[PDB]
């Protein structure tokens, strides 16, 4: 969106991959500087933290993104 | 002997509650208030509250320092 | 020499400031439509910001209008470049380093006219810096 | 007949809208100074409000500018009368009942440009009406 000038609510999760190829077929040499991520679940669920990190760097990070943070 | 040090770490995170911006929610500023602290930006802020503001950890088991008053 | 030309260079391009506006992230619902009347209010807000900077820093009274803010390259994602000239002298482009200081003074005032806050109205070369968090 | 004249009647007086601004009650401290640049932003905000009303109600595109908003009787307490004319026709004063409908549509937008809220920026003939309190 910051590289191809598209509306806001344009190119959501349902239409990521088809809008990847609509841009590179529209104009080449502007897709080559784009840095994308290969992030996917079963890689975010699969960290091997154990022993003290499951309460001090994993559980307390998910508490800050809840509604009432200093009560949970 | 060592399970009374884990409870020592647990009640340190209990004293640092009772404030709405939790101390493990955002990075501190360094000296000139223009950028973050360097290892809070490369790592996570929560990962920064454990190793530098709770433990003040060293790089090895050979290098040890003072008694670290708050923990005491 | 170089035979040929590139259709990207422009005589006003090195003094332009790119503005990028994301309306449906700062508001989502209850978000207004960006027609030509909203571009009029933006050009009068930049002309307000240039008037205050020349009065409170340089002690000059220069009557910038909304016709001195020249907007190019309008896109759907709400993007344009702009540059500010003298009020009745089209040859006299204000340099970019003084338009950046004028917007930095009144960025809190331009943001409130459009209900955006510093991340949905970004100026691409002007970043927010200030604010020390000394709570306790 | 009546021999003599009164120095209060004016040919633009029955189509004027009095604006009263109380800056040090909505802000108190952190309150800006009201110089001639703030009067420029007010005249461009009213000209923005007239542009949106003629587009979204009457489907006309009339390019009101800040020179079509004529401000008289400026006082220290921040008070003035204003009236809006046609863009290049000084004889064509917009009637007061349509300027009142134009400000009523965009009163939430004019208020946000000056950090006032509906009681420190009053228009003296335009009162806020809406809002039912159905909480439970
Ligand atoms: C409009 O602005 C330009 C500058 O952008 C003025 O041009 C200057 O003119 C003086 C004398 O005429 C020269 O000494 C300068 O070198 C010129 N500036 C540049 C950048 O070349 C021009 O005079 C202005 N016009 C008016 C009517 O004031
Ligand atoms: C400026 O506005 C006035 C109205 O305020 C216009 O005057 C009208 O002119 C037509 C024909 O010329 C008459 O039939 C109307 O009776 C006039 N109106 C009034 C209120 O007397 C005038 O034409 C406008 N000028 C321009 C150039 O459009
Ligand atoms: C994204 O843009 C395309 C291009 O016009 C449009 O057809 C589509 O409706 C847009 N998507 C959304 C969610 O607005
Ligand atoms: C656009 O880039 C992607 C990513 O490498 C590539 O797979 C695709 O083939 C490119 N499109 C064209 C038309 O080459
Ligand atoms: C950062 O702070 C140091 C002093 O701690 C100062 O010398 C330096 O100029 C500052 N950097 C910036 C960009 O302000
Ligand atoms: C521990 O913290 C103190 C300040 O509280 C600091 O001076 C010292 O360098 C820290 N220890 C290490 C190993 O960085």
């Amino acid at each position: 969106i910051n590289g191809f000038d598209l509306p806001e609510g344009n190119v959501t999760q349902e239409n990521f991959v088809d809008m990847q190829q609509r841009c590179n077929a529209s104009d080449p040499a502007a897709y080559a500087q784009l840095v994308f991520q290969t992030c996917d679940i079963n890689a975010f669920l699969s960290e091997a933290v154990e022993g003290t990190g499951l309460a001090f760097i994993v559980f307390t990070e998910a508490i800050t993104k809840m509604p009432l943070s200093p009560l949970w | 002997l060592y399970y009374n040090t884990i409870i020592s770490w647990i009640m340190w995170y209990l004293f640092n509650s009772f404030q709405e911006p939790l101390p493990w929610s955002d990075c501190p500023l360094n000296e000139n208030q223009t950028g973050y602290v360097d290892e809070c930006a490369r790592s996570s802020p929560v990962d920064y509250f454990w190793y530098r503001e709770t433990l003040n950890i060293s790089t090895s088991i050979s290098d040890s320092g003072s008694i670290q008053w708050w923990m005491l | 020499s170089f035979v040929g030309w590139s259709t990207d260079w422009s005589p006003y391009a090195d003094q332009s400031i790119k503005v990028r506006i994301s309306l449906k992230s700062a508001l989502g619902d209850k978000a207004y439509e960006w027609n030509d009347n909203e571009m009029y209010l933006f050009r009068s807000s930049v002309a307000y910001a240039m008037r205050q900077y020349f009065l409170k820093v340089k002690n000059q009274m220069i009557l910038f209008g909304e016709e001195d803010v020249r907007v190019a390259n309008l896109k759907p994602r709400i993007s344009f470049n702009f540059f500010v000239t003298a009020p009745k002298n089209v040859s006299d482009i204000i340099p970019r380093t003084e338009v950046e200081k004028a917007i930095r003074m009144s960025r809190s005032r331009i943001n409130d006219a459009f209900r955006l806050n510093d991340n949905s109205l970004e100026f691409l070369g002007i970043q927010p810096t200030l604010g020390p968090p000394n709570q306790p």
